[PDB]
């Protein structure tokens, strides 16, 4: 009569590193990293990304005529651009704190664009038909949507001074521009004042922008530049412009509302009617691992990034079926 | 192993008992057979639950992190913004991979701890009412039916019962 | 997490 | 006859964590977390704390009315601002490279504040008698401790140019401010020049400044403007201002000393007569710990911040009393 | 335990014995009582004094470490140095907490160790002279006074000395 | 250490055995020697092999890393590149010397685990046909020329063939 | 007969160290800390570095006098400067963006000093010989060697406006300089005009530059300032400069090749005829060993930087040979 | 540190 | 690396 003490045993064929020991067989294992998703642009928390389409930011800002316009209020968890933007600045020149300017857009969760200066309406005395074929759409010259350029009406470009006080009860993003033309015939032509000077203000932004007239090699077709500026006018507050010749004034702005865990992202994946936790610019994962090895940007409530090809721990025993 | 159980003086596992990490396999005139031991399987189920359970709780959930942009002027912070990401990462990336090396050194090590420790508990409690035939088995010297393995297994062998028998046995 | 490899472990 | 082996135990009830089980009691363990303040703000090695009062640092260095004149040569350890600073910039503008100057005062360890340019001797034909209602003072309007508001005397502002050497031997903290009025007309009236300017020299900095006028909405009932400049002048080196209007004028300035382990922090505790090696904004630390939950804030030889609830080792054996 | 004493093959813990980790209980003629081996326990304090001492050497002293602050066009840079202070500090919560558990589970295994060896080193000194009658004891063969029980404390035992005694109790 | 042998019921090692890190020692008739024991030392030797080679593989090549230049303007950008500097170079010159203490705790107390296997593989190899005279060594009750011993090292040992002529010595 | 168990010893006297115990003596172990320097510097990877002698960045690229001149072309692994640089900027004044220019350089493999406005060709109806005794050379009044001291010419400064297109195929390092006279006598003397401007664009870059006329501290024996400013032109871009005064204007440029791995460092060690895989400015490491306690500034494939004074892994037995 | 557990130690 | 202690090592 015998009894004799032993261990489990299995088929598995799992393997687990140990320090000793590389490459261990083992009964039983749990992996703890994640390696796959789901090839998809997906809802977050059941809020559906920001897509630009064919423009970036900047497009979508200035308003690009290219860009399909979206509906007038949008709410978003996250923004994402295409890898090929063509349709960005149209008109050749700087876009000031551009970046800054992207940084604030990614921890907004909402936007109205709405009239803050009314076309026919609020610049009298001065013609607003201004358009460019740097800013083409549909084959025929154009202008941004939400910018309006403001020339001499009837030989003359009086001083203008206009104001707007926000009672939106949120933030409010103001954008405008300052063209610079290439010669001084050019600037009298369009601005009738050669000493022409623009001038913001707000109860804290404060700004003064002046023409530098000089030959600029083509850029889009184009010698003369137009700089981008932006501001954002708190709940409440008064933005005054006042100008006689060179702006680019605003015509539509954002009202924008703040949120958390939101960013942008540059990706290829299609949106499809799916939602998930965590988002990635290849694609969703759904997962409760503590690992992923699939992307270092993360949207969401996402395992860790690492570069380890495995993660697994054994739990079993070493597996000896002989 | 660290115990010399496990690959070592009980050479191979057993794909006969499956219904636990540990256990028994027994040979008498009723038959043979295996069986499990529960409580040390139990035991150490409860152990490496918990310990998988920590190295998943020791990892925060990675809440949103994107890139940032930078223009042709900022050239030191964005290479100090990359400094930063791929520091943490490096960091990360070691602490994953060695976390898992060492805490799976330890998991055999438990396991074989635990084959040893049931092995010592049984040959304890046989005395020499039985010899060790190596490959950890025991050889009773005197007749062990379903009721007297059970009570080997579930730790209430009684010896004085089986003493003088066992004695004549073994001469 | 709860290891279920064997069907009488309590969780 | 007989001799058994066995263990200590006690009634201790301490409890420690492992990886295989958690909340296991033992006989004996050390707590390595600190989570003890004393609620106070202390002296760090035998020096004071410089205490800002009801300013903060852009209203003591400006010289703001309202906050307690300190003595005139101060020495600290760390700074001291409250959560409810109500007096810092009381004239309505920006304190340009702020943030960097609160950064270099973080590593300063004393200053004497010295008449730079004298009141009445410095500024001849120009008023000095300058006066705000945004800077009031017991009901009156007053004006920066440290500045000097110059306007034009008996109809005119003829062009000052004065200079200061420093022979103290220190870092000089210069600082000096640029106004903008709303209209010509009170630029005018004031200074008497349309087309104004200010230069401020040393051997390594250069700025010059000219008004912008424009109408701008009210902050603290100003339409006007004021933006806050400062320079640190090297030892030996000459600082020298030139301007026919619009110069705020400095009148104090401060000698500086560098030193290490301080810092700028904002609390709400009080000053007790205490010392320690370790101060937080919520309390002082008097420990030997290597490790502490209370705040990531610290000043002095602290031990390490954790978000750790319990860190405690265990040094003797698992305790069975049974 | 990973060595089988603790909460193993010696049950509980002595409330009795109060001047060490590791010990001894002795019952004779003349009289009962506890002694703790000072050897072992000394060893094991030194020991677990330097692994504490490591441990709290091993973190350098912080010095001040205080908020910058930032103005509104400089989001950026405010996010990144947020992002320093963050990554640092899960870092380091992390390398805490899991080096206070590593450090705790092999603290629990030295001490089964260093009382599973002193059990072994008594059993190997008195040989066959003594039976174990299980739970860590051993009982002798033999009259075993104070200076004999002594000798075995202390590591002395003189086997032959009481070996024909034992032979003859043992038959 | 851990298991009890080296420095412990085995107080030394031999500068005699010169061709292993475990090994024999006999003495017979024919004479006396040392012999290591090359499927064990072979073990530890990957073993220990595999462990250094982790340790190296885990830390990356460092690539081109030095300092950036700040005006006077840009002291809280200074600061902040200072601190990620001296952050991860706290986190590594951590991460190092622990990650090396640890491994040397593990690494002594792998050898000494070794050496008690060898010695319990002999100890059941042999029985009763030998007797443990402590420090490690066997006394044969029978005797073990050189192709006995070489028997016993190279784990074939013959105990029935020896059983009775160690039975009467033994008597 | 007997037979014993036993262990290895041997007269090793490494010592280790483990968490219960400190200073073991074993018989085997391995050394995992580099701390050993050759005192050297070398080739990296068969490219010898650029060595700037008695310069820095600043003297090198504006082309100071004093700095021997090095070969039109260059290729390097790392760019090494010395502590006591004497030679840089002579001419006293603020040189812009300098930091992101050093930057730009550590990924700089290759530059190629070539002639981009010829000498006498380029500014005709300009004075071209003004030189300075900030930038002496033997003695000798002189000037940057990369720039021109453009001056009127037969009592007029007639506008200047001239281009260059980039048909190198790389990048070029555009340089120049704008002058700031203490007194609009010296303006006049030297320009012409008191209404100067300096004009420069690009594609991508576009700005202009107004001089600032005050009296200033002596620098070098100079009360004027030099502001230098750069601008890197893609390939096929053109830069155009126009001005009626104060231009120091590029007359050779760089065009630059870029590359992977370098950096600067600053280093008292000599070049010597030798190679190695990892450079520091204390000297070359040759090793595989995964950590280094010799220097954290690092060029190369090198192990990583830690304050140890030791690493040491035990591979063999506590060592007894009693 | 040191570990003042019991009366006799040395440290 | 390789552990090159004993002359009769596989590696
Ligand atoms: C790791 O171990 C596995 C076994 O668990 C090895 O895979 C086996 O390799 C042998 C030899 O080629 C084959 O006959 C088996 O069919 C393999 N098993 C499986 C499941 O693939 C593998 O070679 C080892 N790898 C390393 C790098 O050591
Ligand atoms: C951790 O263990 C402690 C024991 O050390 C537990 O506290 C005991 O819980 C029982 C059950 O409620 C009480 O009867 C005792 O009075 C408690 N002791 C003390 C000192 O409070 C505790 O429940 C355990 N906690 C966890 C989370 O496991
Ligand atoms: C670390 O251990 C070494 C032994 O490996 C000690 O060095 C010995 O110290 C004794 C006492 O002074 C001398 O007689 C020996 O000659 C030393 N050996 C060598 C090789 O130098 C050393 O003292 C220990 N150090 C610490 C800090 O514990
Ligand atoms: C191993 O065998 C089990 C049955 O015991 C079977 O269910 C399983 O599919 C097998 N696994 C693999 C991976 O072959
Ligand atoms: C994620 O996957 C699990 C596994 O099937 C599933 O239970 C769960 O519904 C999934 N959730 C989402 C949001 O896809
Ligand atoms: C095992 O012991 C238990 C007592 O705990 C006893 O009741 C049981 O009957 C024994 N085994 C069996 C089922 O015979
Ligand atoms: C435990 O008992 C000791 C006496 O042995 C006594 O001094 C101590 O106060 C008790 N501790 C607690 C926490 O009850
Ligand atoms: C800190 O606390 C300890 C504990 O009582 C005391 O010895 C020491 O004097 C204290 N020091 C200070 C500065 O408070
Ligand atoms: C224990 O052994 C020591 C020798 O080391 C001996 O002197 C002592 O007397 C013994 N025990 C006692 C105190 O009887
Ligand atoms: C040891 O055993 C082997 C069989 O594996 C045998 O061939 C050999 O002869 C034995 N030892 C010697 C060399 O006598
Ligand atoms: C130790 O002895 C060996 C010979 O066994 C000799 O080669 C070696 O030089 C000695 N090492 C030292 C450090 O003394
Ligand atoms: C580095 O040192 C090793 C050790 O001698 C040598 O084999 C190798 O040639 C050296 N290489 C260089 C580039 O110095």
């Amino acid at each position: 009569d015998t009894i004799c003490i032993g261990y489990h045993a299995n088929n598995s064929t799992d393997t687990v590193d140990t320090v000793l020991e590389k490459n261990v067989t083992v009964t039983h294992s749990v992996n703890l990293l994640e390696d796959s998703h789901n090839g998809k642009l997906c809802r977050l928390k059941g809020i559906a990304p920001l897509q630009l389409g064919k423009c970036n930011i900047a497009g979508w800002l200035l308003g690009n005529p290219e860009c399909d316009p979206l509906l007038p209020v949008r709410s978003w968890s996250y923004i994402v651009e295409t890898p090929n933007s063509e349709n960005g600045i149209c008109y050749p020149g700087d876009f000031i704190d551009y970046e800054e300017l992207r940084e604030q857009l990614s921890s907004v969760s909402s936007f109205e664009r709405f009239e803050i200066f009314p076309k026919e309406s609020s610049w009298p005395n001065h013609n607003t038909n201004g358009v460019t074929a740097a800013c083409s759409h549909e084959g025929k010259s154009s202008f941004y949507r939400n910018l309006l350029w403001l020339t001499e009406k009837e030989g003359s470009y009086p001083k203008l001074k206009n104001s707007y006080v926000n009672k939106k009860g949120k933030e409010v993003l103001v954008l405008w521009g300052i063209h610079h033309p290439p010669n001084s015939k050019e600037q009298q032509n369009l601005y009738q004042n050669e000493n022409a000077y623009v001038s913001v203000v707000t109860s804290n932004y404060n700004r003064r922008f002046t023409p530098e007239i000089a030959e600029r090699p083509k850029v889009r077709d184009q010698a003369g530049r137009m700089n981008y500026y932006w501001t954002l006018l708190k709940p409440g507050d008064t933005i005054i412009f006042e100008a006689n010749g060179n702006l680019i004034a605003p015509m539509y702005a954002f009202a924008l509302s703040r949120g958390f865990g939101s960013g942008i992202i540059t990706s290829n994946a299609s949106m499809h009617e799916c939602n998930t936790k965590c988002q990635t610019p290849l694609g969703a994962i759904n997962s409760s691992l503590p690992y992923q090895n699939i992307h270092p940007v993360t949207i969401g409530e996402c395992p860790k990034y690492v570069r380890s090809a495995k993660l697994r721990m054994v739990t079993g025993l070493r597996n000896i079926p002989s | 192993g660290l115990f010399g159980a496990i690959a070592g003086f009980i050479e191979g596992g057993w794909t006969g008992m499956i219904d636990g990490w540990y256990g028994y396999h027994h040979q008498n005139e009723q038959g043979s057979g295996y069986a499990a031991d529960q409580k040390s399987t139990q035991n150490a189920i409860n152990g490496i639950t918990n310990k998988v359970n920590t190295v998943i709780e020791k990892m925060n959930i990675q809440f949103t992190a994107v890139g940032k942009e930078f223009n042709k002027l900022e050239k030191r912070m964005e290479n100090l913004n990359k400094k930063v990401d791929d520091g943490f990462l490096d960091i990360w990336t070691y602490n994953a991979e060695l976390l898992v090396l060492l805490e799976n050194e330890r998991t055999l090590d438990f396991h074989d701890s635990n084959v040893k420790n049931l092995y010592e508990k049984v040959k304890s409690q046989l005395k020499n009412n039985a010899k060790e035939i190596g490959n950890g088995c025991f050889e009773f010297y005197h007749k062990c039916d379903n009721e007297c393995m059970e009570s080997v297994r579930n730790g209430t062998y009684d010896y004085p019962k089986y003493s003088e028998e066992s004695k004549l046995n073994r001469e | 997490r709860a290891l279920e490899y064997f069907e009488w472990l309590s969780x």
